[PDB]
């Protein structure tokens, strides 16, 4: 259905242990496809999915040259960031940047994105209009006016509206078999006693791609939102994901419970129940 | 492919 | 500021004593990025263990996947040991077949 391309930058300072480290990873939905680490012997951008390997040499140089330059820039930004917050040159700090475009289920730009963070807290974010900024504090306002004064938002709108979509669509075509294929989850309910009066029903979802999924337990048709322990969706390692939902039911009442699954890989939402095989 | 704008704080 | 890692020890495929698999340890929701994760086989540490390239979620917290090719058995125990700045001491999570 819908698709997105996202680049994630992380710059970490480590005083007394060398220069700050810069890593850049690129994604198309939940599939990683590029990586760059300034901490690698001979740092260059590397392929992380089958479909990007066909890209020519000039593509890899264009990429590497950008990320090498970004390594130097984010090193300066980490120093600047100390001034802005009156911080010592002894602490370790992190700057993170998230950016990219969303493609509407047709193929035109649905919305652009570009946020920055300082030590895990929002700093500056490009607004949805791709023309203005939202600075989180007085330090970020310094950055805002520097950006406004240099019309950065302009260059970004052009990337998010042009090149970002062009390439995403290009990657989407080349990686058709996987990028444009949804693998529904395999489902089943397990049962583990926990007392003579209560037992745990656990609904599983495995083998699915993309990561987005919804699991719910209903008792007599009522959602058990506040009673369902849900684990965070995790990666299996084969590109697919796993997730489960559990609820502790009273013994003899397991049939009043249903588990509901919704995934873009399923034509209709699934309902399951415990299947005690006789 | 990534962007090429000036990201100086 | 500082967030402690969430930890999940599990296998890529459903566990069959005798059949080869992949032991996974997924650490997420932590900040800062420095983290030390070890896969344990009956207390001692597995040598060849790989991991994903660093990345973070929309709330800025990091996540990484640590995996090792393994082959479950009736007796053998497996666990994941994680150390992060937020931790008073290294947290160990025993692999459970039903989780």
């Amino acid at each position: 259905g819908s698709h997105s391309m996202r680049y994630f930058y992380t710059a970490m300072s480590r005083p007394g242990r060398g220069e700050p480290r810069f890593i850049a990873v690129g994604y198309v939905d939940d599939t990683q496809f590029v990586r760059f680490d300034s901490d690698a012997a001979s740092p260059r951008t590397e392929p992380r999915p089958p479909w990007i390997e066909q890209e020519g040499p000039e593509y890899w140089d264009r990429n590497t040259q950008i990320f090498k330059t970004n390594t130097q820039t984010y090193r300066e930004n980490l120093r600047i960031a100390l001034r802005y917050y009156n911080q010592s040159e002894a602490g370790s700090h992190i700057i993170q940047r998230m950016y990219g475009c969303d493609l509407g289920p047709d193929g035109r730009l649905l919305r652009g994105h570009d946020q920055s963070a300082y030590d895990g807290k929002d700093y500056i974010a490009l607004n949805e209009d791709l023309s203005s900024w939202t600075a989180a504090d007085t330090a970020a306002q310094i950055t805002q006016r520097k950006w406004e004064a240099a019309r950065v938002a302009e260059q970004l709108r052009a990337y998010l509206e042009g090149l970002c979509v062009e390439w995403l669509r290009r990657y989407l075509e080349n990686g058709k078999e996987t990028l444009q294929r949804a693998d529904p989850p395999k489902t089943h309910v397990t049962h583990h006693p926990v007392s003579d009066h209560e037992a745990t029903l656990r609904c599983w979802a495995l083998g699915f791609y993309p990561a987005e999924i919804t699991l719910t337990w209903q008792r007599d048709g009522e959602d058990q939102t506040q009673d369902t322990e849900l684990v965070e969706t995790r990666p299996a390692g084969d590109r697919t994901f796993q997730k489960w939902a559990a609820v502790v039911v009273p013994s003899g009442e397991e049939q009043r419970y249903t588990c509901h699954v919704q995934h873009e890989g399923l034509p209709k939402p699934l309902t399951l129940r415990w299947e005690p095989h006789h | 492919t990534p962007y090429d704008i000036n990201q100086m704080l | 500021i500082q967030r402690t890692p969430k930890i999940q020890v599990y296998s890529r495929h459903p566990a069959e004593n005798g059949k080869s698999n992949f032991l996974n340890c997924y650490v997420s929701g932590f900040h800062p990025s420095d983290i030390e994760v070890d896969l344990l086989k009956n207390g001692e540490r597995i040598e060849k263990v790989e991991h994903s390239d660093l990345s973070f979620s929309k709330d800025w917290s990091f996540y990484l996947l640590y995996y090792t090719e393994f082959t479950p058995t009736e007796k053998d125990e497996y666990a994941c040991r994680v150390n992060h700045v937020t931790l008073s001491q290294p947290k160990i999570v025993k692999w459970d077949r039903d989780m």
